[PDB]
């Protein structure tokens, strides 16, 4: 919900070619200070990865499912034990059959028409994707007409431009290729770099 | 014939739950084939137990529907 | 109604098949928990694949029955 | 309407923290030479502000309502005497039910699909929001397939980049923070500067 | 038709103020080596041009219709002999009525929401319009969550930035004003230059 | 039976008008509480007069519908 | 039809209340015009809040009346 | 009354085809006016032949529908 | 229903008109092929225009007939 994003301020987006890389990198990301982790459903056997990370869930991590583009993928992800669902788009059925589940759903918008359609469905925290196409100026420009909406930008977030996103006023940032690429021990250092940089913006 | 349709709805609910759980079990079996582990087998046992419970619920509902349709 | 009860017979047969297959899968999982092996895991994979096929067959039959009752 | 935007070539979008500052700044903008003003429905008691600025209408001002995201807001704004309605998004029901009243509605678009939907709803003058995200490149690129559509850009219009927007071929520009912030006499000076610049280029 | 885009890798989007100029430039760009050509339905009497360009069809050209915003225009263009249909937007009715016709339809998207809506209708090759507003960063960002989608960017493709677009991983490029402005002998040289550079990098 | 729905639509129209006008009157009172003026009070008087006219129209329409239901 | 005439009764009671309240508001606005006071504006705010509540009551009763006719 | 309605469907299809083809013929005629050519005249003749065929199809369908309607 | 048979009669009239006009257009196209002229092309344009008008008339008659049948 609001407070986990507001407190941790960083979400790792896991892309992986297989499930063992995904599990090793989820562990390495959690060992750098990032307590919000997202397993995308482009990873093969991703609900299995979410199921077999409950020990981290007991240590303090929050695991969620990304790249959800179906109502059956949301059922599979909530069964496996995901605490939040994320989409790169907005879907009215994945949202109306998730409101009833009681699960946190964070859809993705790029234009203010999609923003208003998501607000009409009850969504106050939105995913800004792709964030490098629109930039922090989109977030600053949405302040006026839509003052209650919070954004989690995903796409093209680096160490150099992560302070600009928080100056613009985002809730958290979803970081991908700048965290989870490389060997599972380089990721452990990238996570620490990001976590300390975000606390010095 | 409406007490028949409410059961025909509860059964579709149960069937969708069963189809999701079977897909999860298949994925977990693939993951175990690639890298065997003990906690994975404990989780697989838990999932199979849930599947058995769901099948019993399905059969209860369908026998009630059979008694009403008679 | 004979359409409807024939579909009910179809569904009952399928449910018996599914319950038997789920029990066999549970037994094989327990055997794998005590002594793991690769042939056991291939047989488990084949059983789960047959279970998926059976669930799909059951779903079709149930949606045709629901269409007829509508 | 088409003629007023074509003639005056600048609309003052007005956001304020209370209603008295809104009325003061609307008066100052009208003194500066801007005859088209929009009161955003984000200013507290904005229909009251629209109602209490009727004295400027005889002087020659055109007053309208912005940030209208409901049909009840459109009703409330037409009641107090708004000449035109503006929206940061495209809403089909607002168009359906504002076409039956005969009120001028200018929706906001950002992509060609929203543009074609607005055109199918009957809209030839569109609002381009956020303008700073798409640039005058968007307006130049839309001339080919859609020659008849004219744009009013809103979002990051400055004294520097207004001549660019007018070379690209826009009817008018909606100027916000660059125009209406500061004390009510700096606002008058800014309005004078903007009118002089727009008539220069 | 995906094979033809993958083979030729360039589509000439042709806008003209006349039908004779359209036919002249279509022949001139075919002489330069461009086998894929599109006649925009903004050129006066465009179905007539598509009908009369069959002599080029027998030589190995592929002629199609662009800027289609109606189902009647799709019917007219398929009657006149067009091989493919293109739109700057996405329309569900045109798609579902062109699917039964068995004709190739390439809608245009700008946002991941429109992209997922087009994919749910079965479209795997999409047109990225306007390509100069989003850039090749949009394609690199879409790779991750949507690995099976190919883009044909249209808008602002020059000699300079075409290798950038191809490194980003586009299937083909649609070239307009950079290719078809000038006399019917400058167009031939421009087409030669484009084809040579595309096969170069 | 059709005059009835005609009067119902008439009443719904009038009630939407009345609710919008009450919203505007409330906003104008909040504005006057902070900056008092004579033009604001004249505008408030005009709004209250319009509200009285709307209430009378609503009351006529409701009495006609009550007669029809009689 | 008895539900319908009871709803008509409720609506007529609410409309008489609203008419009395609008009359009082008009009188208070005249009094404020001739001699301004702040407690008068607070009482006007209270009366407008009451009017909003009464309009809401009328509207949520008319939905039921229309739904029963529908 | 079902054969009548499918005949109406068929006639509507033919009418849309004829409307589209007449639009194409008008465009081609204007193009020929501006810059004449012989291949354009051959294409125009082919389009007119198609139009005659479609009109014949329309009439042989309308005779059937007039036969059934009586 | 005599409205429906009247619509069938009007459709038959319009279809004979369109058939005659298409025949004249074909003849004029052949004459233009054999010996081109510009006044012949202006007359062809006029004939195509009135053909468009007749097609529109047929369309607006068949819409009413389909309205009445369905
Ligand atoms: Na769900
Ligand atoms: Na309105
Ligand atoms: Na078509």
């Amino acid at each position: 919900m609001e407070e986990l994003f507001k407190k941790h301020k960083i979400v790792a987006v896991l892309r992986a070619n297989d499930a063992q890389e995904a599990r090793e990198k989820a562990l390495a990301v959690f060992e750098g200070g990032v307590h919000l982790i997202e397993i995308t459903f482009t990873v093969p056997n991703a609900a299995a990865v979410i199921l077999l990370l409950s020990f981290l869930k007991e240590k303090g991590a929050i695991i969620g499912a990304g790249t959800v583009t179906s109502e059956e993928q949301c059922a599979l992800a909530v069964l496996s034990g995901a605490e939040f669902i994320v989409s790169p788009h907005l879907d009215e059925e994945i949202s109306q059959f998730c409101k009833e589940k009681g699960v946190f759903y964070m859809p993705g918008v790029m234009t203010p028409t999609e923003l208003v359609k998501a607000m009409k469905l009850g969504h106050t925290i939105l995913k800004l994707f792709p964030g490098e196409v629109v930039g922090p100026q989109f977030v600053k420009a949405m302040k006026g007409p839509f003052p209650n909406v919070k954004f989690v930008p995903t796409g093209g977030v680096n160490l150099d431009n992560v302070c600009e996103w928080f100056k613009a006023g985002v809730l958290a940032v979803g970081v991908g290729s700048a965290l989870v690429k490389g060997t599972p021990d380089e990721v452990r250092e990238k996570a620490k770099a990001f976590v300390e940089k975000i606390r010095g913006c | 014939t409406d007490e028949l349709l409410r059961l025909a709805k509860e059964q579709a609910e149960l069937l969708k739950e069963i189809k999701i759980l079977v897909e999860l079990i298949a994925m977990l079996v693939k993951v175990i084939q690639k890298d065997p582990s003990d906690e994975a087998l404990k989780a697989l046992a838990e999932l199979v137990r849930k599947l058995k419970e769901l099948v019993e619920d399905m059969e209860r509902s369908m026998k009630e529907q059979l008694y009403i349709i008679k």
